[PDB]
């Protein structure tokens, strides 16, 4: 019923305070509102960006000028990397570290580049297993190296990828 | 039997042997369950036609 | 880590309360603000009569307050946590902070 | 004061920012300037300062966002992101539920998963056979004529008959009778049935799958078993899951009712309480959840043997071997696939099981398999140890032992049931040790082990050990006392 | 706001409910719980109940007595009164009937009614923690914001040509 995240524009900011004029004393003479507006006022951009400093911090939505110092602190430095793609390597270090490389661990993984339908995994008898890719966002080449990583010690991969079916 | 007919009702529970609850749709029949009891009841359904109940003979 | 309840915590709802406690055989000085906007407790720890406080956190239910400050030598050691006795969803309130409130705040000591 | 320090954040109140604010009037104008209650100064100072109050408590709320603590709603995800957990989302309570069944529905017949309704808000995991699906049977009083029996076998796949006559409808014939059929369902399945199945003579009926109470508790696993005539009461088990993703639960015997009521259909109830739905995932549980990830073991020897001996309703034993090197090996094993060999349980529940192992672990080897859905559908392999019992003979001087008070040895040797497979050694010392221990202290005492059915040539004393598949077995009546 | 098992106004036993709800309620609502607490009040004779001797009402003083109806009408009136949340009596019909013997009283009690304080002990939660999202959605965006823009446009296209 409530949104447990508080950190939010104060809602109709301007009308509060006005609200605390008396009695209507001043109310009606467009002289002493219009001074009051103007200082208030000042504080309604101060604190809409009050939000932006901390929604825009987060790895969901940060920007890749301040990405990189995110980024930085985990180990995982851009390199030849660009955004969109720089920020789907964070993800997936990030996620390796509470994985087994399950077969259905695996597919859960994928399912956040590929979306729903866009990925599928055949399995063989002697350590072999097969990726394909159906739906690709982004170029793959580039985030090729991760996707060995969360595999299992012994695994052989193959890696195949096209357009729809 | 115990004479006066009971209607059916689909949250009711029978407790009682020998009693006829008079089922419809207007075609109307008397049902009972021998195997019903205080400590054994047993619920009236959507429709008797479906266990311990049994029809009254016509 | 074995650790043992040692001391439990309960709040009038006050939104300035201030008070000594001792834990350990060591006496502390807490001091707690309710915050409007986010609707949450203050905490701040320090020594007797110091100028300013060693500690400050936000407090927050199953999370280890004093986690990463025990390495000072004015800080207790043990655990503080803050974990409810009803509904496992309830947060932390403002009036809902007691021993039968609805939320334990309590202090566990180490086994030495 | 107030703002960033050495420790951490802090609040003003707002009237320090008040007095403050009201100085720098002073000082602006002179002492002479009047800041109280009557000056228009003040209205405009006091109304424009209650609002950076606001500003204050916001940005404190905003520096803890990023912290162990303080973390709320979306900025804990970030938090707890950095070490790959996430929030769960709705789900769907599951669960299996029971139902007795008239003795005229015939075996064959198939329940339509997408035409049924268990309660308000439960509905048939998937179709449903009856045939192979039985789990607990009650037959008494109303069965004279000629009887078939089948059942298939739980290790094998081989189909067996039985052929009777109930030549009397009561008394000691009928008694033999209903011995027959135990011992024809105790050979096949597994030993820890027949402690769930016996005859109520002064009754004169069958129970299968009950207590002493006449409690339905169901046997050791879901099994096949007919009769040419159609006697007594069968009961299935189904599989049952929420319509749509929330929160709700239900006890261990709350299920009641069925909205479209199948012809021949008796009663329906729980047997043990299901996994519970739940609503979004809230903070509370989440920290609770990263915090026991620890335990969280998957994809190792220890952690799949752990695993199997924790989700079963059985798996008494459980042994794994391996061969990865270029070849079959001694033991007929393929080049680069595990073995796994369990006792006691089931199939289709413990291969769901599996699905810990190692990605691309080919494993897949054993006498039974089976398909489980992922999307793709892949298939397992497995195997069920084949049981052998022993037959031993005990001798000793001393006091004649009284009726009753051979129970204690014979209960004691249940110890010979607790071998490992292939590892198992009788280590017939052990047997001596534990004859004379459970029993009053006090001459001589000896053990001699063989398999049933062999001469009495065959008893011997060194030590016997079980096959590749086999396990050791051992049942009350197979031991023998004599005085010397 | 005081909290106890419902008893029902009609019959005196526990509240167990109708038919199709049946099972066991708490007394919630100020109004309820004040009627049994007076009700319990006024029921029991003083002294009659074990481990409390005080309790009750003195029923046997006026009963079998002749006796001024003034009187017993203070004493009525100053139980009510004992019960810390009652704000006031309305109105007071004492009357007696000497051929028959018997004594009817009639007034009425007005009581607020108060807030909750807090829900944690009583079934439900006030928040409304986010969902996760679903599948790629978050790394590569949502079809969701086209659907929007697209009826923006059509209904834009609508809004010009007079209708």
């Amino acid at each position: 019923l409530k949104d447990v995240n508080h950190i939010h524009p104060l809602p109709d900011f301007v009308r509060g305070g006005f609200d605390y004029v008396p009695s209507d004393i001043f109310s009606g003479k467009e002289n002493f509102e219009q001074t009051l507006r103007i200082l208030l006022e000042r504080l309604e951009f101060i604190d809409q960006k009050m939000v932006e400093l901390a929604e825009l911090r987060t790895t969901l939505n940060a920007e890749d000028a301040i990405l990189d110092e995110i980024g930085r602190q985990l180990g995982i430095y851009r390199n030849g990397l660009n955004d969109p793609e720089y920020r789907a390597v964070i993800m997936i270090l990030t996620g390796n570290n509470s994985k087994s490389g399950t077969r259905a661990d695996i597919i859960a993984t994928l399912k956040q580049l590929f979306g729903e339908d866009g990925v599928t995994t055949y399995k063989g008898y002697n350590y072999r297993l097969d990726i394909n890719i159906f739906n690709t966002c982004m170029e793959v080449t580039d985030i090729l190296p991760e996707i060995i990583d969360m595999l299992p010690l012994v695994t052989h991969l193959r890696v195949v990828e096209n357009q729809g079916y | 039997f115990k004479t006066p007919p009971l209607p059916w009702r689909n949250g009711g529970s029978v407790n009682e042997f020998n009693q006829l609850y008079s089922f419809t749709d207007g075609n109307t029949t008397w049902w009972y369950a021998p195997g019903a009891t205080v400590s054994n009841p047993v619920v009236m359904r959507d429709s008797p036609i479906n266990g311990k109940f049994k029809v009254f003979l016509d | 880590r074995t650790v043992v309840r040692t001391f439990d915590f309960e709040l009038s709802g006050y939104p300035d309360e201030t008070f000594r406690v001792v834990l350990d055989s060591v006496t502390y000085e807490l001091r707690f603000m309710w915050n409007e906007r986010d609707e949450s407790w203050f905490m701040s720890l320090g020594d007797i009569g110091a100028q300013r406080p060693t500690i400050t956190s936000k407090l927050t239910c199953y999370s280890d307050i004093l986690a990463p400050y025990r390495y000072l030598d004015n800080v207790p050691d043990g655990n503080l946590y803050l974990w409810p006795l009803g509904d496992i969803r309830t947060r932390a309130g403002r009036f809902n902070i007691g021993p039968l409130k609805g939320i334990q705040m309590t202090y566990s000591s180490l086994i030495e | 004061n107030y703002g960033l320090t050495g420790s951490g954040f802090n609040l003003p109140p707002m009237d320090d920012l008040v007095q403050e604010t009201k100085k720098t009037f002073k000082s602006a104008f002179g002492e002479d300037f009047n800041t109280e209650s009557n000056s228009v100064a003040d209205k405009l100072i006091q109304i424009f300062n209650e609002r950076e109050y606001q500003l204050w408590l916001l940005m404190g709320s905003v520096y803890y966002a990023q912290t162990m603590q303080g973390a709320e709603g979306i900025y804990l995800d970030d938090l707890l992101g950095k070490r790959g957990i996430y929030r769960l989302g709705k789900t769907r309570s599951t669960g299996t539920v029971v139902m007795t069944i008239d003795s005229s529905v015939p075996y064959n017949m198939i329940y339509s998963a997408a035409t049924y309704t268990i309660d308000t808000d439960y509905e048939l995991s998937s179709d449903v056979q009856v045939a192979g699906n039985i789990v607990a049977q009650l037959i008494k009083g109303t069965d004279v004529g000629t009887y078939r029996l089948q059942i298939q076998n739980t290790t094998d796949q081989s189909v067996k008959t039985l052929s009777l006559n109930l030549t009397a409808t009561s008394g000691q014939p009928l008694i033999t009778f209903f011995g027959q059929i135990k011992d024809f369902i105790v050979n096949n399945t597994i030993l820890s049935n027949q402690d769930r199945i016996w005859i109520d003579s002064t009754e004169g009926a069958l129970y299968i799958g009950y207590d002493t109470n006449k409690i339905m508790i169901g046997l050791s696993s879901r099994v096949d078993f007919r009769t040419n005539p159609m006697a007594g009461t069968r009961s299935i088990s189904m599989d049952v899951r929420s319509i749509e993703p929330g929160y709700i639960s239900r006890d261990v015997h709350s299920v009641r009712s069925i909205n479209p009521t199948p012809g021949g259909f008796v009663d329906i109830d729980n047997l043990s309480a299901f996994i519970d739905g739940s609503d979004v995932e809230s903070d509370n549980e989440y920290r609770i959840r990263a915090a026991t990830s620890i335990s969280e073991g998957k994809a190792t020897r220890p952690a799949i043997l752990a695993a199997l001996l924790n989700k079963v309703e059985g798996i008494e034993k459980v042994r794994i071997f391996n061969n990865n090197t270029d070849k079959t090996n001694s033991l007929g094993i393929p080049p680069y696939r595990f073995m796994v060999v369990c006792y006691g349980g089931g199939t289709a529940e413990i291969s769901q099981v599996l699905y810990d192992t190692i990605a691309t672990s080919n494993n897949t080897y054993g006498d039974t398999f089976y398909d489980i859905t992922t999307d793709q559908v892949e298939r397992i392999w497995h195997t069920k140890a084949a049981a052998r019992q022993l037959a031993i003979r005990v001798r000793y001087r001393g006091r004649p032992l009284s009726l009753t008070e051979e129970t204690a040895i014979a209960n004691g040797l249940a110890t010979a049931v607790n071998g490992t497979m292939i590892a198992g050694t009788l280590y017939n010392v052990r047997l001596v040790g534990t004859v004379m221990s459970s029993t009053s202290p006090d001459t001589q005492v000896y053990v001699d082990i063989k398999n049933k059915g062999q001469p009495d040539s065959a008893y011997v004393n060194t030590d016997v050990t079980a096959s590749t598949t086999q396990v050791l077995s051992l049942e009350l009546e197979d031991v023998i006392f004599s005085q010397i | 706001q005081f909290k106890d098992l419902l008893l029902d106004p009609l019959t005196g036993d526990l509240d167990f409910g109708t038919p199709g709800d049946r099972g066991m309620r708490l007394a919630l609502t100020n109004q309820l719980s004040l009627r049994q607490r007076l009700y319990l009040r006024f029921a029991i004779w003083a002294g009659d109940w074990y481990f409390d001797e005080t309790f009750g009402f003195p029923y046997r003083t006026f009963v079998g007595k002749k006796t001024v109806k003034a009187v017993l009408d203070g004493r009525i009136k100053s139980e009510v009164r004992q019960e810390p949340d009652v704000l006031q009596i309305t109105d007071f019909q004492s009357t007696m009937d000497v051929v028959s013997r018997s004594y009817k009283c009639f007034f009425t009690v007005v009581t607020a009614e108060g807030e909750e304080i807090s829900l944690a002990f009583v079934g439900e939660d006030e928040y409304q923690y986010p969902t996760p999202p679903e599948s790629n959605v978050q790394l590569c965006g949502d079809e969701g914001v086209i659907i929007n823009f697209k009826n923006k446009l059509y209904y834009l296209i609508n809004f010009r040509l007079p209708k």
